[PDB]
């Protein structure tokens, strides 16, 4: 009470000062033509007298198009618009961790104010060719399919593209839930601070998302940034730049950070609304020209930093939905063109039975084997080549073109590895169990074993290896490579377990 | 039940404000009374279309296919007010027209984004004769999760969807060649799939004028038991005509027995 | 306060009759599930601070 | 220092008005009762003092037997 | 070979013994976790009511 | 040979029917693409 | 090597004109240096994207698919500046993006109109598994004429293209019934063409980390002899995987001996 009194009466300066303003013309639909600001700078946070920010774009000789950060009822024609004096900025700290933060800095979750220290400009320039260095660290997701065919690098951007309702947000949350075991460990290089920018979603999906992360105890890497549907179109526009600025703070301090841009097409459609209300000419699908420049800034804010610049990395993974699987639409071609890694879900495998539904050969990671551990590189290259062989031989021998022993070998190993890559929702596993199970799948011992029985093989095999083989998995994950004694030991343990599986 | 009607005879300004009317009635009954309300809003594409008509008159630049630029945020505010909160519960069933059966149209696409349980009441499955013609593949729900609905319901549901996806690939092959190109595995999948796809259909109480059957209210455990038996394959002798407009699985066994007896 | 003696589970298969093979399967799978249930639990949470 | 010292004075006058929450009205307590009712929903029907521990169950694993080996 | 199977007859009964011991220790740890849960519930409920 | 001639006659007929249906949906998709591209160009030249 | 690099996140005036900066530097190394110079422009589709973005904002009516009306003229200027002249010799390899494998986009079509010897890098042959998934059935050459390269090289090239083009319609014959009824010679040419298409793959030295194989260098005469020896009927018995990731024909012999014994 009394502390509230004294903070209210000491905190506000009430330091009046002469200040540039300008009256307001047409306040249309969140856009306001403001006459008068002859010294406003382009893309600047400006302030409507009812207490609400707007961002000044589209500086014209008549007037400035300020697009508002919120509701439109609270603005009339003829009121003042005060210049704040600086570009729109995001308050970033490490005390911002584990707290849902509305798109500017405003933590709307009911857990007090944010204890920020480091304000940061949000429209910053990304690093050049010298401050960047290449991908080195293996960004693991816990998904067997991602970490064994399209592995991520700490230092990298990699799409999650699909159609609606396929498992893309679920892949992003598997990626989040994996990294708990690296945060609570010892190495700072393993530890994770991630930023989940939910663009244009609904508030109950973000609420149940925070429920899943709190129940999975995720709230020390995580920073959830919600610009939901009821938020204004510039809050949905500006939210992934805010998450990028928080990720750039962690990166330039030297902590391995990532950002999941969930539903990045909602940023594209909110910026389409903004351009068509500020009367810019429409381009293709009524999206304007610089949507590629928009996502190109947003996604080239991330690669590994130099060893003299802290060594912190950023992993941008944006989630994008197509419509009817049309990859040739404007926003998917732009966002595939800017990124390099991309994970393709076609959906017919989701209804066919593999989970997560990576339908695959469209998906590629350009950094490839450089972003794997040494064991997963030693095991899972022949798996990718075998899956390529399997897909093409099944595609022409759909009807039984020619079946020698080689073709039934290819279909057998392909179907068995297809049921290897199935994995339940919200259950990420570490890298050493993945090396163990893809060793049990690729290096023999599963080729003639009745493909419906692969899932019980998975369950009993993980139970076996977590039961009496924890120190050997410690040897595998800490030694890096899977050594030759560990190789023959995995051979012996999978043979013993094949006996105990036909027991 | 309270009623609000802004029917299709109304000018576009009226139809752009009916969902707001019934929604603030139901939002009163949520907040300042604490009740567990139902909100049956038919047909929210009329709201979005009235917005597009007004905006074409409002002088805003046309967006994609012919709508307004404010399709995401006007429907955004209207759908975010339709929410279950701490103060009370809304269960809101809303019918959402699609224009010319396009699910890639912007208003149905953003409405897929704003929902917790979709149901794609298709037409082609009614060309096949199944009513409602609910496309069940493109219909999902957020609540289907083995940590919620149990393991039995989840395994039966994902098996049904697996059999129907395999049937879609095999009906491509069947439509070209015919059913005399399939193996025993493929034909058992096709037969189980047609049995399941007929057994999804049931007669409703309100649509008893069109069909002949009375209204069947199927409980949950009988749905799981019936689809679990058809999926496990205990009914490799009943005809697929015996699963059409049935309800519980004992009615399917009885319809097959009555079919055999009327053929006797 | 546990006293555990792990065996290699091969003589467990060599030791059973035909009469109780299904019950031995049930006890084996239940013991596997119960060992995993032991392994999922850490020993105790800390005391509630005051 | 014109306005905020008058606001300070009114902070004193609302602060001096102790002995219950000021000028509340019935809907104050109604909102208290609805929030308290949802809070009653989030645990059940327990007590604010002298917590119970558990209901003592008994794990009963059936004795395996055999006729002859 | 039947002599060898005679020698191994102290494994099955050991499996029953440590099965019962593990079940009882898991049950006591569930007692511990459970009373921790309910006193946690009481204190968090008082804190949320005060908030 | 008799039943194979019958099966290939019926498969040619079913394939010809599906060619007819897919040609109709190809034509309506073509017209929709032309009208969409035209509305985008006209909207650009009008909002200019 | 002189490097001119404009990043992909710069405004479109900096992403269109940076190609012209590379042209200016490589023109000076060709105009009055008096030197054979080669210029690697990767990836001239950002040029056309940048032009379409400014033409959206400059106040010009959108053309066909949504690019600028000045596409063909602007790219005609910046692709006719880059050609060899009588003063110096300059050779320009251009990595040129197409959007989602759509070759009928007008900017790749006009880019085809400016080239001399293109190379299509499809995706479908990498769904097969051949890398890079090069289409020579859509690739061109001004250089390929029987007087320029030879008659032997030209005839084995047209034989490879003839047997790969026939393999498509023959494969669509396969796709309904299978390998049962084609012929003796028809199944023979299907297997021969499939063997050639697997022999087109070649391990790059810079890509020894994607596949693991070390990667080799193949001269021209060895390629002519290898494809003429596969068309000549010498290797009708070796499997398709013996020719997959090889260099010369000796490497295919060694891999066949490794797979067999
Ligand atoms: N590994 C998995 N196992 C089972 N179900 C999964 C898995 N991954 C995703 N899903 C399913 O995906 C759905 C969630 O999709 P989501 O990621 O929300 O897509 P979108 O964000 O496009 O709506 C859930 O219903 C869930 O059942
Ligand atoms: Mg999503």
């Amino acid at each position: 009470v009394s502390s509230i009194l004294e903070e209210r009466i000491l905190g506000a300066d009430t330091s009046v000062d002469l200040e540039e303003t300008g009256r307001v013309l047409s306040i249309g639909d969140g856009i306001a033509r403001v006459h008068g600001l002859r010294n406003v700078q382009a893309e600047e946070m400006v302030e409507f007298s009812s207490g609400l920010k707007g961002m000044s774009l589209n500086l014209e000789p008549d007037n400035v198009g300020v697009v508002v950060f919120g509701n439109d009822k609270l603005i009339k024609e003829g009121d003042i618009v005060k210049r704040t004096g600086a570009i729109v900025d995001v308050p970033v700290g490490e005390e911002l961790l584990g707290r849902v933060v509305d798109a500017l800095g405003n933590a709307i979750d009911g857990k007090g104010p944010i204890g920020s220290k480091a304000r940061r400009r949000v429209g910053l320039k990304a690093p050049g060719i010298i401050p960047r260095i290449s991908v080195r660290e293996p960004m693991q997701t816990g998904i067997k399919a991602v970490d064994s065919l399209v592995p991520i690098g700490r230092g990298q951007r990699e799409l999650i593209i699909g159609d609606r309702q396929t498992g893309k947000t679920s892949i992003a949350i598997d990626t989040i839930i994996n990294q708990k075991r690296f945060n609570d460990g010892t190495d700072e290089k393993k530890k994770l601070y991630c930023i989940y920018v939910a663009i244009g979603q609904k508030r109950s999906t973000v609420a149940q998302l925070v429920k899943r992360l709190t129940d999975a105890d995720a709230m020390k890497y995580t920073i959830v940034v919600s610009a939901t549907a009821s938020d204004a179109a510039p809050l949905q526009y500006l939210a992934p730049y805010s998450g990028c600025s928080m990720g750039e703070y962690f990166r330039d301090n030297g902590k391995h950070a990532l950002i999941i841009y969930d539903d990045l097409s909602k940023q594209a459609v909110a910026y389409r609304q903004m351009s068509l209300l500020l009367r810019r000419p429409p381009g293709r699908e009524a999206y304007p020209g610089d949507v590629f420049y928009l996502h190109s800034r947003l996604l080239e804010r991330a690669a590994k930093m130099n060893d003299a610049f802290g060594g912190g990395s950023l992993t941008a993974l944006p989630v994008i939905e197509t419509q009817a699987g049309d990859v040739s639409a404007y926003i998917p071609t732009n966002v595939i063109s800017i990124t390099d890694g991309q994970i393709f879900l076609e959906t017919e495998l989701f209804y066919k039975g593999i989970r997560p539904a990576i339908n695959v050969g469209l998906s590629v990671s350009r950094v490839g084997s450089a972003a794997q551990t040494r064991a997963m590189k030693q095991v899972a290259g022949t798996m990718k080549l075998e899956l390529a062989q399997y897909r093409e031989v099944a595609a022409f021998a759909q009807f039984g073109s020619d079946l020698d022993a080689a073709t039934q070998q290819l279909l057998s190993r392909g179907v068995r590895l297809t049921e290897l890559l199935k994995q339940g929702q919200y259950s990420p596993m570490a890298i050493e169990e993945q090396v163990a199970v893809i060793y049990a799948g690729v290096r023999g011992y599963l080729d003639k074993l009745e493909p419906s029985k692969i899932t019980k093989f998975e369950n009993a095999f993980l139970s076996h290896v977590i039961s009496q083989h924890q120190t050997l998995l410690g040897k595998i994950r800490t030694d890096g490579k899977i050594s030759e004694e560990a190789d023959a030991k995995l051979k012996e343990i999978v043979t013993n377990f094949l006996a105990g599986f036909e027991a | 039940v309270a009623l609000v009607y802004g029917q299709m005879n109304e000018p576009p300004g009226a139809r752009a404000r009916v969902a707001l009317t019934g929604l603030t009635v139901a939002e009163y009954f949520r907040d300042q009374e604490g009740q567990d309300v139902l909100l049956f809003i038919d047909n929210i594409f009329r709201f979005t279309q009235a917005g597009s008509e007004v905006s074409a008159l409002l002088g805003r630049i046309p967006s994609a296919v012919g709508y307004q630029p404010t399709l995401a945020t006007d429907m955004g505010t209207m759908q975010e007010r339709i929410t279950t909160t701490k103060k009370g519960s809304i269960t809101s069933v809303q019918a959402i027209y699609v224009p010319a059966d396009d699910l890639t149209d912007p208003a149905p696409a953003t409405t897929f984004a704003h929902l917790d349980a979709t149901t794609v009441l298709s037409r082609a499955i009614a060309e096949l004769g199944i009513y409602p013609a609910v496309d069940p593949l493109d219909s999902t729900s957020r609540i289907m999760d083995p940590n919620i609905v149990g393991s039995e319901h989840y395994d039966v549901a994902r098996g049904v969807q697996k059999i129907l996806q395999d049937y879609k690939s095999l009906q491509d092959i069947i439509a070209i060649l015919g059913m005399d190109e399939l193996s025993e595995e493929d034909k058992l999948t096709v037969s189980r799939a047609r049995k399941i796809q007929r057994f999804l259909s049931q007669p409703f109480q309100v649509a008893e004028v069109f069909t002949g059957h009375l209204g069947k209210l199927v409980p949950l455990k009988e749905t799981i038991k019936g689809f679990q038996q058809i999926l496990a394959g205990e009914f490799d002798h009943l005809p697929e005509q015996a699963f059409y407009m049935v309800g519980p699985i004992e009615e399917a066994v009885a319809k097959a027995d009555k079919l055999a007896e009327e053929h006797s | 306060k546990l006293a555990l003696k792990t065996i290699d589970w091969v003589a467990f298969g060599e030791i059973i009759p035909r009469n109780q093979k299904a019950v031995a399967n049930s006890l084996k799978s239940w013991n596997e599930t119960l060992t995993s249930r032991l392994a999922t639990l850490p020993e105790k949470p800390p005391a509630i601070d005051w | 220092q014109k306005l905020f010292v008058d606001k300070i004075r009114e902070y004193r006058t609302k602060r001096q008005t102790s002995g219950g929450p000021v000028d509340a009205g019935p809907e104050y307590q109604q909102d208290l009762d609805r929030e308290l009712f949802k809070l009653k929903q989030m645990y059940g029907k327990a007590d604010m003092n002298t917590f119970p521990n558990f209901t003592f169950e008994d794990p009963k694993f059936e004795v395996v037997e055999k006729p002859q080996s | 070979s039947q002599q060898a199977l005679v020698q191994k007859r102290h494994y099955l009964f050991d499996v029953q013994r440590n099965n019962i011991a593990m079940a009882l220790e898991v049950t006591y740890r569930e007692r511990l976790h459970r009373v921790y849960r309910e006193v946690k519930n009481r204190l968090d409920y008082h804190i949320s009511v005060q908030n | 040979q008799s039943a194979r001639m019958t099966a290939m006659d019926n498969a040619s007929k079913n394939a010809s029917e599906m060619i007819d249906k897919l040609t109709l949906t190809f034509n309506r998709t073509r017209q929709a693409v032309i009208t969409k591209e035209l509305i985008e160009i006209i909207s650009g030249a009008a909002a200019l």
